[PDB]
């Protein structure tokens, strides 16, 4: 639940 | 050719291919032999050629290219490998279909090989049929180019170029497709000096491209492409002066969006592999980074085709859209180019359009201004670091963009760069990028845009410090405690996760919120298996927060619904890592709980290598999955399944953390642990994951044993390292060999003094000369490509001289007859032009002195440019003088020089230096020499040098230098590089009235001076 590439 | 009998017989074995399997049976055991293989080559070869039957003659000319390699085609004779020839040269040229041509030309491969006689009817074959009116007989041709590329070595040069000019130009496009195969395939197997033959065609080439925009066919333009992106891998300089026509032409392809999506993508790959092979290439032209800005830039506006509301992103997963394909690329291009160009490259082009996209009545461009920025930002991180405040007067504004996408957009960047400009960004903007995200959490926003605020804030969190996170909390939980009433089941995990990771930011400043937010949180699990998946995260993320006293309030209760979830592959790992949370909350306590948790990790960790003997055809069709990848070990594939090896990686890993935290608590598990999970795990060829976690396991576990408690400890530390040490001499990936010497360093410093014997010893200068012949050999391995990533080298070397060092101490001397087997390599590397190598085998000859043809070199390297170099010579000649005069005073003023320095990189460097004064000054005691090391003073980055420089200043104790004295000794004590020259020191200001002893610590401000009454009288 994060932002990532 | 061959008598009537065979045929039929072998006719109809391959016919049947009950009836079958007795006929596989006949071919395998009865027809593959000495006395039968040469009569059913024969035979296949000629069915292949001349059976007007389809499948008799496929399968025949398949089993031929199968058996071709396993006879070898060498060990047969000459009269019948003639026929052979003749008969798969005659099946050629006849009328064939297709695909038989094609297994044909495969089979034909099969009979040309440097071992056999030559075969000039074939050559000659092949150039008529490259002339062929029929393109299945020049596409044919190529192939088998393709597949023996030493043809076309062959071939007369003036005869070959033509050929593949011919073919780049082909009317037939799959002639065209098997030319450019070849043409590259011929870079991919031969060696360099064989390039400067063919490479002058690439302009050829190149100059062919456009054809294929003129046909409309963009389909075969990606298969050209795909072969140019190998041939950029391979000689990126080949392109250098046609470069800027590649750019520009793939620039008018991937702008051409009437085009498919493969034709565009492969154009953006080829672009984009350029920044990975030519860096240097690419950034002498300001051409390449503006192009792949802008084409990237574009591509990342092609999302929600005719939907403009975004009707159908704001009502879906929070998953991606994997048909917004040329979207997904431009992101990932982006990103790759950045991250290898930096950012003094192309952040002024990418911002020179940045500004302008915020701006647009298209929101597509304002959305994909903010995904560009999120992908850029980390390779450009050297430049945009500094532009902080600049970047958040974009962003921020959109935040209230009216379009959701654009708002979700803006919700990205602020994540992204939290994580990308950590820890800077938290500690600098938490006043501009907390209140943007938080107030999009409200419930007036869309699903979609409080899921993706939500989670930049666990981007945010991961780097924030408590103090900073304290005044946000409330704000920050009253808003998420109301997405986590959400109807939408991926906002309410989302709503979790990002409580759970900032709880685990706020650490003890959570303890607050615990009351309200556990019943919720119990609720939710006493009732959609992700939900609680990371729902018990949140409750032991929670725990460790607010630490062991306060979780006890619900954690038994929670132990039992635990135990309920186990007993019951995403919900699995959450499960575990929950497990193993609580454990490093309750410390001993856990153990009761090992016989519900060891058990399952010690089934999945004793996995053993999944392997499938596998064949030609379906392989690839294997690796379709993630979880299956194939490889090749000496000729014959094989299939192996990656997941189950890297689940069993994983629980190695639980068990080594449960084993290194509860200790000696652990030791019931050691043996078994060890001798079924560790040992043989090193054993696994086809994964070096597991091979790496099992040397990883072996000291943790007898650290486990040792504290609990024996012959065992030593029975199973003999099995270990000796199994360790045989890993040396064998191991092929050099990553490894630095987890098996490290792994024996830390099992040495675990068992202590005596734990090897003399064979051991023996076999470890084995293995230690293994590594140290192919290492040289590496190392000493342009034209075509541009001038690191090869610490590898360094980092096996590094842990090397740890081990010998180790190895030393436990032997106690005794390994230095051993050690002297391989001097000689010893020798070569302090006398080879490379630092890497110089580096190591100075550290060793340091070593070696601790317990003649030498010293030559390394009075050289003391001037050397390299610092650390003159670090590992100036101990190399302070260690002589330590426990071994003719070198050492006379070098006692270069080292003066050297000394005179006190800069960051080379601090290190001239502390040794200084330390190698002061036992010169030592052993020897001049009055002049010791008032130019006291200058030196003080040493605060080495630990074993200033441990000896201040032993050297109570030794010259027990006028005006007297605050040089002390202060040099509050340096040493305040830096941490030095531990009771304390009792030295005191006894000097003993000879001082009180009113003069007291104004020496005049200069220091509390922090120092709290320190300092806890450190003297």
């Amino acid at each position: 639940g994060s932002i990532k590439k | 050719a061959l008598p009537e009998e065979v045929n039929r017989t072998l006719l109809q074995i391959v016919q049947a291919f009950q009836i079958r399997s007795v006929a596989e049976k006949a071919l395998s055991e009865e027809w593959i032999t000495e006395n039968n293989i040469e009569y059913l080559l024969t035979f296949l070869a000629e069915q292949a050629a001349f059976s007007q039957d389809t499948t008799v003659a496929a399968l025949s000319a398949v089993l031929f290219r199968k058996l071709a390699l396993k006879a070898p085609i060498t060990h047969i004779r000459k009269e019948v490998l003639a026929q052979i020839r003749s008969s798969l040269l005659k099946g050629f040229l006849s009328e064939r279909a297709d695909s038989i041509r094609h297994k044909l030309s495969d089979a034909i491969a099969e009979c040309v090989q440097d071992d056999l006689p030559a075969w000039p009817e074939l050559l000659q074959a092949l150039i008529e049929s490259l002339k062929s009116g029929n393109p299945n007989f020049r596409e044919s041709s190529f192939r088998i180019l393709t597949t023996v590329p030493y043809l076309i070595t062959a071939v007369d040069i003036n005869s070959i170029l033509p050929i593949f000019q011919s073919g780049f130009t082909d009317a037939s496009d799959n002639v065209k497709i098997a030319a450019v195969t070849a043409f590259v395939g011929y870079f991919k197997q031969l060696p360099k000096s064989e390039w400067s033959k063919l490479g002058i065609l690439l302009p050829s080439l190149l100059n062919s491209l456009p054809r294929f925009l003129d046909d409309g066919k963009d389909d075969a333009l990606a298969s050209v492409f795909e072969s140019l992106i190998e041939l950029v891998e391979l000689a990126p300089k080949l392109f250098k002066d046609m470069f800027d026509q590649i750019i520009q032409f793939t620039d008018m392809v991937i702008k051409n969006k009437d085009l498919e999506p493969p034709a565009r993508t492969t154009a953006l790959e080829l672009l984009t592999v350029f920044s990975e092979n030519a860096p240097q290439m690419c950034k002498s032209n300001q051409n390449y980074g503006q192009t792949l800005v802008m084409v990237t830039l574009i591509m990342m506006t092609e999302v929600s085709i005719d939907d403009d509301d975004a009707a159908e992103w704001i009502e879906s997963d929070d998953t991606d859209d994997e048909e917004e394909v040329t979207y997904d690329h431009a992101r990932q291009a982006l990103d790759r180019v950045a991250l290898k160009l930096g950012g003094e490259y192309l952040a002024a082009p990418l911002f020179q359009y940045l500004q302008q996209m915020i701006t647009s009545t298209e929101w597509r461009e304002r959305f994909a201004a903010m995904m560009a920025l999120s992908s850029a930002a980390e390779g450009c991180a050297d430049v945009l670091i500094g532009e902080i405040p600049k970047i958040l007067d974009m962003v921020i504004p959109l935040i209230n963009d009216p379009h959701p996408r654009v708002q979700y957009g803006c919700c990205n960047v602020l994540g992204q760069i939290s994580t990308d400009f950590s820890p800077f960004i938290q500690r600098t903007a938490h006043d501009r990028i907390l209140p943007a995200l938080i107030s999009k959490l409200t419930s007036e926003c869309t699903s979609r845009v409080q899921t993706h605020a939500a989670a930049a804030l666990v981007n945010f969190s991961e780097f924030a410090s408590k103090d900073i996170l304290e005044p946000y909390l409330d704000s920050l939980l009253t808003n998420l405690l109301v997405l986590l009433q959400s109807n939408k089941l991926y906002v309410q995990e989302q709503a979790l996760t990002t409580i759970a990771f900032i709880a685990e930011a706020a650490k003890n400043k959570f303890i607050k919120y615990y009351d309200t937010l556990m019943p919720l949180l119990l609720n939710v699990l006493k009732v959609n298996s992700v939900l609680k998946g990371k729902c018990m995260e949140c409750a032991t993320l929670i725990g460790f927060a607010v630490g062991k006293e306060k979780f006890h309030e619900h954690s038994q209760e929670l132990i039992s619904i635990l135990v309920a979830l186990q007993n019951s592959d995403a919900l699995r790992s959450y499960l575990e890592q929950s497990w193993s949370r609580i454990c490093r909350i309750l410390g001993d306590d856990f153990v009761p709980l090992l016989p519900i948790v060891i058990p399952p990790l010690l089934i999945t960790a004793k996995a053993t290598q999944d392997v499938g003997l596998i064949e030609e055809e379906e392989a690839a069709n294997f690796q379709q999955y993630p979880d299956w990848d194939v490889v090749q070990v000496q000729g014959k594939h094989i299939a192996i399944h990656t997941s189950v090896l890297d689940d069993k990686v994983s629980a190695m890993e639980l068990l080594q953390s449960y084993a290194t935290l509860l200790r000696g608590q652990f030791a019931v598990y050691v043996k078994e642990v060890m001798e079924e999970i560790a040992l043989p795990s090193l054993d696994f060829y086809l994964h070096d994951g597991v091979r790496a976690a099992g040397a990883t396991l072996i000291p943790i576990l007898l650290s486990c044993l040792l504290a609990a408690t024996n012959e065992e400890l030593v029975l199973l530390w003999h099995k270990a390292s000796s199994k360790l040490i045989g890993g040396l001499m064998s191991e092929p990936m050099p990553e490894i060999t630095q987890v098996y010497h490290n792994s024996l360093v830390n099992g040495i410093k675990v068992m202590g003094d005596n734990c090897l014997s003399e064979d051991q010893l023996a076999a470890f200068t084995k293995g230690v000369s293994a590594n140290l012949t192919d290492t040289y050999e590496r190392m000493q391995d342009d034209e075509y490509n541009e001038n690191e990533e090869d610490f590898t080298d360094e980092d096996l070397l590094d842990e090397i001289n740890k081990s010998i060092a180790a190895v030393l101490k436990t032997t106690n001397g005794h390994y230095l007859k051993n050690l002297e087997n391989i001097w000689p390599m010893i020798n070569t590397f302090l006398l080879d032009n490379e630092p890497i190598l110089v580096i190591f085998a100075l550290v060793v000859i340091g070593d070696l002195i601790q317990y003649n043809a030498f010293i030559p070199k390394v009075t050289e390297c003391l001037i050397s440019p390299d610092a650390r170099i003159r670090q590992a010579a100036s101990y190399i000649i302070g260690v002589c003088a330590q426990y071994a005069a003719d070198v050492c005073i006379p070098t006692l003023d270069t080292l003066v020089q050297i000394v005179d320095s006190k800069l960051e990189e080379n601090r290190s460097s001239t502390e040794n230096a200084s330390a190698a004064i002061a036992k010169i000054l030592y052993a020897y005691n001049v009055d002049t020499y010791t008032a130019n090391w006291f200058k030196t003073l003080p040493t605060i980055t080495d630990k074993e040098a200033a441990s000896f420089n201040y032993q050297f200043l109570s030794q010259l104790i027990e006028q005006s230098n007297i605050s040089a004295v002390v202060d040099s000794v509050i340096q040493a004590l305040n830096e941490r590089s030095l531990t009771t020259v304390i009792s030295s020191v005191k006894k000097l200001l003993g000879f001082l009235p009180s009113s003069d002893a007291m104004a020496i610590f005049n200069r220091y401000p509390a922090d120092i001076m709290e320190k300092v009454h806890k450190w003297f009288a």
